[PDB]
RNA sequence: AUCGGCUCA
DNA sequence: ACGACTGAGCCGATG
């Protein structure tokens, strides 16, 4: 099996098994553990939001490996914005503070 | 506020004026969809003239399409034209014309009403679930306040002053209970309330109320928001309304909530302010507050709702817990990309770096690499245009695939991965198949082995994470292992096997007395057919040794060493002296020569050396003929003896059984004693009776050979063949237990060589079908072991330059009455000082510098003992042991503490 | 027990029959008696005259009739427990006990674990310390021990709140002293989320991203290895203002 | 630099500032040109960050002194 | 997508 | 009184 683009489930903005491509493989918390044990800082980045998650910039990041620039430029993954949601919707505040 | 570089979080309660803000919209209508075609209706959970449409720039009716209208506030369809993902942030509210109890501040004990009331949990339903009242504010009826009162009194006492008493029911009580019991007042009447009464623990719940008050109106929030006095709902995209397959309709539980709540909330409506019957009605307040203790946290009063196949439905709450929310969503089931999976098999060309990819697999990884380097050397014109190309599976494709993987590293993983070389770099080359091959050595550094197994395969993009790769998780630092001072990647198995055959001793072999003219000699003299990879002589050798600075020393020399010996000698890297592979070298001994290879020397030659000699280790393996036959399977001769003297030796205490020398409950242990002699008096007629059997000379005539036998050579040499094992194959299996423990009346006589009783088996069957049932669970533990206690020392790293005082933790060698294990020389190593230098590192090579002076008493600056702000202060705790280093500011401390327990958790 | 023999000594739990470490040095004597009984005095010369214990009913003790106990002795036999010897000694033999327990299992299956590998964590253990005097808040309760150091070594000193406050000791092995993460990102991944995230509510709490756990969940970059350099730039801009 | 990086580790010192010594300079000869110094071995602008630290050249002291020369020749 | 079923490391 | 492994495969069935 194999992967590295294709389609993503609606809501967790992430790979689903099932037609045109296989299950994408995952990174448990596990895997994590040698990350952060190596100094995996910029590849952790990655991981997050340019592989499974982010909306505007894992595609966006697409064509900077294509223009061979190889480069980040991330944001935020959207698992987060639904916590947020979630936990609004649920009975709290909760929220982003500023420089 | 707009620019978002986040840098702090805060949490806070739930104002009604607040979530309103939040809300764009109420939620009036419960509805979902109108059966007929799929569109959000009008007022419904789903609706646009809320969230926004249903795709780009559109609306629901049809004037406004494409993109133009940015921000144009329709209203026929209602929507202002916005991208939809509005339906992933936007949410919703429901108004409640009663009061809903909220259960998170209440069903979570001790009750955050409870301690910050002074009151139990029972109590808060019976007014709230609606039996009875409560008393409020300090007027004249004598009834002060959170009293309680079943219905049937309260006539009396607005019928006796009245005027001044407040008293309602409901939820709706606790929420004007909070509303007038001043906090300036409540604080101030217990600083000096512990002065006398206090008790040790009476006063162990009057230290739980100081905090929770003391914590409130401090961060702005006030206890009036507890009970829900307004309802959010969640925004349509998350939620998700999807219809899959064949006309029907895919919707977890959180809709069949939301729903009913609403149901109740508008049969409320229309029966607040239409007749409100108040015992007709105590069936509302009831049920609509009974379906929100349901939606935010369905299981908790107890088990309340199933779906429709006698199972729970999952809640709001179940979002984050339960293994499986959006908190086990970003971190452990984290799917990702830039990677594929397959099986794993041996590479025994390899030098180490090297992976075996599947060439199929590296393309269908690099898409976005190739295309790219495939438009800048000027193949294709697009990106679309080189899609066909790939496809079309065009030669050039492959041509910059071999360019692309030259200077780009992998990741390579195994699950569990239970501490950090479950991970490694190796630079791929590419090879053909669907199969993944890789290093057999380092298969010890991965919990791995080739039989059934498979590693899943991501590729790090950035510059950095490409480089960082090589600088870190790389194969190539991780020759010495973490947890401690011994490298993990040995020669493991075979290697070994080819090194002994290679090594091992002789006196006889084809010819002997000769001399050879330096190391090249030898090997003319073996692969060619003019001797073999034994005879004892005395060779040249230039060895290079290292000087004082360095390195000016070339000595030479004539020693004894056979022709086996020193043919490896060539790939021992000129910088190393010879007294190492002088010897019949076992796995344990050639474990050695990398040890002495890595501290003499360096990393950059051990790397090189020790990989070429695993190739060296696998020639000879193949070479011998090596195998497993039925002949080397030997028995111990007088082996029916020693089974008939001690079987004899049962029936004679069994003449005393019934009677008394011994009584009758004792039997069961006497023997055993007898029988657990013959247990390894067998095993040392086979050590003796296998160990030295040669016994047919060329010299005349003698006696002194090590074994020509197969398996006792691995037990020899370190390949495989336990001092154990060897027993039960053609000696002894011996004794074995119950499910309980209290072992057999007979132990069994044979072995694997010959054939096994039905009794014999049908008990063993016990003795493994328990320590395999172990296995059962035993990943299963150490998992839930490891997780635990890495989740405890995670939130932890490497802070100062220096802590700086004369303090420790005392070391003196291990003596239990007469059995030592590790003593001096390796425990003390690697500890940092603190009296005489003082303040400077034990190394490797230190402590052969204190053992010279019979060295006793030590007190060393470690992490527990570490006066350093948040962290590991570095100078006051040790070594990186992942390196031949001192440790650096980075490496975070914690994560590899629990992780090295994980490991040999196994 | 047998293989969770490792879990029990980091969970902190008191085993099955201790021993009764003479907890203050002195003239150490019996008096009176019930069946087999002696109730003990250790009464010190300075202030403290006030001091008396008694014991279950098959230890057999020695110490007699008046000899050197000095702070304890190895008095009654079996397995000694975790928490009283944290009281009496100090810091010093306590964590000492925590390794010459557990090294063994693995010293009969084969294995070695540089034993400063068990301190890491037993000071993520040991952490957690409680307080004696009144100070600024409160006896007892749950406070860092290098924060009452933020408190000891801060408030001897400057300003005008003359209340010193030495320190005293606790053990919290495991699942306990997790429990206390005041930062409710890490906290909520590995307990039941209900306990803190309500208690979140009640008092306004933060987490301002120093964790490790912290800073990976909300897609930011770890502040250890390689992203250690880069928090060493942005947590000083908050002082830097 | 593709075998075993352990010369250029400790040229720097460390390993991790081996990646933002090398990333910083991995960045600058992959985007406006840049120059290579020791023979461009085929090889790629990943090697060539370390390559450069190899032969006695590229370090932190080399890329925040001479950033400062890219603002004295654009006036 | 939750649950149920069953294999291999 | 509480606490429940780490990977992905294949099939099945209803919010
Ligand atoms: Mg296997
Ligand atoms: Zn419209
Ligand atoms: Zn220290």
């Amino acid at each position: 099996h194999a992967r590295s683009t294709g389609s993503y489930s609606l809501v967790t903005q992430q790979p689903l098994g099932g037609k045109a491509q296989f299950g994408g493989q995952r990174f448990g918390e596990m895997e994590v553990w040698a990350l952060e044990a190596y100094g995996a800082a910029y590849t952790l980045q990655e991981m997050l939001t340019v592989k499974s998650d982010d909306v505007n910039g894992r595609t966006k990041m697409y064509k900077n490996i294509v223009d061979g620039n190889h480069q980040m430029e991330p944001g935020m993954p959207e698992s987060f914005n639904v916590l947020l949601k979630e936990i609004r919707s649920l009975g709290i505040n909760i929220e982003l503070e500023d420089e | 506020t707009k620019t978002e570089e986040f840098d702090a979080i805060k949490i806070a309660l739930a104002s009604p004026d607040m979530i309103r803000s939040w809300s764009f919209g109420e939620v009036k209508k419960p509805e979902t969809i109108n059966y007929r075609t799929f569109k959000p209706e009008r007022d419904g959970l789903f609706c646009a003239r809320i969230f926004g449409p249903v795709k780009d720039y559109e609306c629901l009716c049809g004037k406004y399409k494409r993109l133009k209208h940015r921000g144009v506030i329709c209203e026929k369809c209602g929507v202002e034209v916005t991208q939809t993902k509005v339906r992933r942030e936007r949410m919703g509210h429901i108004e409640l014309a009663s009061p809903t109890a909220h259960i998170w501040f209440l069903k979570s004990l001790p009750s955050r009403i409870g301690l910050l009331l002074d009151m139990p949990l029972r109590d808060i339903e019976r007014v709230l679930y609606f039996e009875s009242y409560v008393v409020i504010e300090g007027g004249m009826t004598n009834l002060e306040r959170q009293q309680i009162l079943t219905e049937e009194q309260y006539l009396d006492a607005l019928e006796e002053f009245g005027d001044e008493f407040d008293a309602k029911m409901g939820a709706e009580a606790i929420q004007a209970l909070l509303k007038s019991m001043d906090l300036e007042q409540e604080c101030e009447q217990l600083r000096e309330e512990l002065n006398e009464t206090n008790s040790e623990t009476k006063r162990k719940k009057l230290t739980k109320r100081i905090k929770l008050l003391e914590a409130f109106v401090q961060s702005g929030n006030k206890p009036e928001w507890m009970i829900l006095t307004v309802l959010p709902v969640l925004p349509p995209d998350l939620r998700p309304l999807v219809p899959l397959d064949g006309g029907r309709f895919a919707t977890s539980d959180l809709n069949d909530l939301y729903r009913r709540v609403i149901n109740r909330n508008n049969r409320l409506k229309r029966l607040l302010d239409l007749a409100a019957p108040d015992i007709i009605v105590r069936n509302e307040k009831r049920m609509l507050q009974e379906a929100v203790d349901a939606l935010l946290d369905n299981g908790r009063r107890g088990r309340a709702i199933t779906g429709s196949n006698k199972r729970p439905l999952k809640s709001l709450a179940d979002m984050i817990k339960g293994k499986q929310g959006r908190f086990r969503q970003n971190l452990l089931g984290k799917r990702v990309d830039y990677s594929g999976r397959s099986v794993i098999t041996v590479g025994p060309y390899l030098r180490l770096h090297q992976c075996g990819l599947p060439k199929k697999m590296a393309l269908e990884l690099f898409k976005p690499f190739i295309y790219g380097k495939l438009e800048l050397r000027g193949l294709a014109t697009t990106i679309k245009a080189a899609k066909k190309m790939v496809e079309r599976e065009e030669a050039v494709v492959w041509d910059i695939l071999d360019e692309v993987i030259r200077e780009h590293p992998v990741l390579l993983n195994r699950a569990p991965t239970l501490h950090r070389l479950g991970i490694q770099a190796f630079e791929p080359v590419l090879i053909e198949g669907k199969a993944i091959q890789l290093h057999p050595l380092v298969c010890a550094a991965y919990n791995a082995d080739f039989d059934g197994d498979q590693m899943a395969v991501h590729v790090p993009l950035t510059l950095e994470a490409q480089l960082e790769a090589r600088a870190l998780m790389m194969s190539t630092n991780n020759i010495l292992s973490p947890a401690n001072g011994e490298p993990i990647i040995v020669p493991s198995q075979d290697v070994v096997l080819g090194l002994y055959y290679m090594t091992r001793d002789c006196v006889n072999a084809k010819g002997e007395g000769m001399v050879l003219t330096g190391p090249k000699e030898a090997e003319r003299l073996y692969r060619s057919g003019l001797a073999s990879l034994h005879a004892r002589v005395k060779v040249r050798i230039t060895e290079y040794e290292k000087d004082a600075n360095g390195e000016l020393v070339a000595k030479t020399s004539l020693k004894d060493t056979t022709v086996g010996r020193a043919i490896l000698w060539m790939i021992v890297p000129k910088g190393l002296p010879y007294s190492i592979v002088n010897q019949a070298l076992g796995k344990k001994a050639i474990s050695k020569m990398l040890n002495t290879c890595y501290r003499i020397l360096g990393l950059k030659p051990t790397v090189i050396f020790a990989d070429q000699i695993m190739y060296t280790g696998f020639a000879y393996a193949a070479r011998s003929g090596a195998s497993v036959g039925i002949d080397d399977m030997v028995i111990p001769e007088k082996k029916h003896e020693i089974i008939s003297e001690a079987e004899a030796e049962v029936a004679e205490i069994q003449e005393q059984f019934q009677s008394g020398l011994v009584t009758a409950g004792e039997r069961y242990n006497k023997v055993i004693d007898i029988w657990a002699a013959a247990n390894d008096r067998v095993s040392k007629a086979m050590m003796d009776n296998l160990q030295t059997e040669t016994v047919i000379n060329r010299d005349g005539q003698e006696e002194k050979q090590v074994s020509f036998n197969s398996i006792y050579m691995m037990a020899d040499s370190g390949a495989r063949g336990s001092a154990a094992q060897i027993r039960q194959l053609a000696g002894m299996r011996g004794l074995m237990a119950k499910p309980d423990g209290s072992i057999i009346e007979t132990p069994i006589t044979a072995n694997f060589r010959e054939g096994l009783n039905v009794l014999q088996y049908f008990i063993s069957t016990h003795g493994a079908r328990k320590g395999l049932a172990d296995t059962a669970l035993k990943t299963a533990n150490s998992g839930y072991l490891t997780r635990r206690l890495v989740d405890v020392a995670q939130d932890l790293v490497v802070t100062e330059d220096d802590c700086g005082t004369h303090e420790g933790i005392m070391m003196t060698p291990v003596i239990e009455g007469g059995d030592v294990k590790e003593p001096l020389r390796d425990r003390v190593l690697g500890r940092v000082t603190a009296e005489d230098p003082r303040n400077t590192l034990l190394h490797e090579q230190w402590c052969d510098l204190l053992e010279e002076n019979s060295v006793d008493a030590v007190k060393v600056r470690s992490v527990v003992s570490c006066d350093t702000d948040f962290g590991v202060c570095a100078h006051c705790y040790g070594r990186d042991l992942a390196r031949g280093h001192i440790i650096n500011k980075g490496e975070a401390i914690g994560v590899i503490a629990a992780q090295s327990i994980g490991e040999p958790g196994t | 027990g047998g293989l969770p023999r490792v879990a029990d000594l980091f969970e902190a739990r008191r085993p099955k029959e201790p021993a009764i470490l003479a907890e203050i040095s002195g003239i150490v004597s019996f008096g009176k008696e019930t069946k087999g009984k002696r109730r003990l005095v250790i009464t010190p010369v300075d202030g403290s005259d006030p001091y008396e214990e008694m014991i279950p009913k098959w230890r057999q003790l020695n110490v007699f009739e008046g000899e050197r106990v000095e702070r304890g002795d190895v008095i009654s036999d079996g397995p000694e427990a975790p928490h009283d010897i944290l009281r009496l000694r100090g810091v010093h033999a306590v964590t000492r006990y925590i390794v010459n327990e557990v090294q063994d299992v693995y010293r009969l299956q084969g294995v070695k674990i540089n034993d400063k590998h068990i301190e890491v964590i037993v000071r993520q253990m040991l952490r957690k310390a409680t307080i004696v005097n009144a100070g600024s808040s409160d006896f007892l309760e749950g406070e860092q021990v290098e924060y009452s150091r933020v408190k000891i070594a801060n408030r001897e000193l400057e300003a005008n709140g003359k209340v010193g406050a030495t320190y005293s000791r606790d053990l919290l092995g495991i699942t306990k002293a997790s429990l206390a993460t005041e930062s409710f990102i890490s906290a909520a991944s590995f307990q039941e989320t209900t306990r803190v995230l309500t208690e979140a509510a009640v008092a306004g709490k933060r987490d301002e991203l120093r964790g490790l756990k912290e800073n990976v969940i909300v897609g930011r970059l770890i502040p250890a290895g390689t992203g250690y350099a880069y928090h060493q730039d942005r947590m000083r801009r908050r002082a830097a203002g | 630099a593709r075998v075993t990086v352990q010369d250029a580790v400790e040229k720097i010192g460390n390993r991790f500032d081996l990646v933002l010594v090398a990333a910083r300079r991995a960045r600058q000869m992959q985007v406006g040109g840049k120059d290579p110094l020791v023979p461009e071995e085929n090889d790629k602008t990943t090697v060539i960050a370390l390559r450069e630290i190899e032969e006695g050249l590229i370090n932190n002291q080399i890329l925040d002194v001479r950033e400062r020369q890219e603002q004295q020749e654009q006036e």
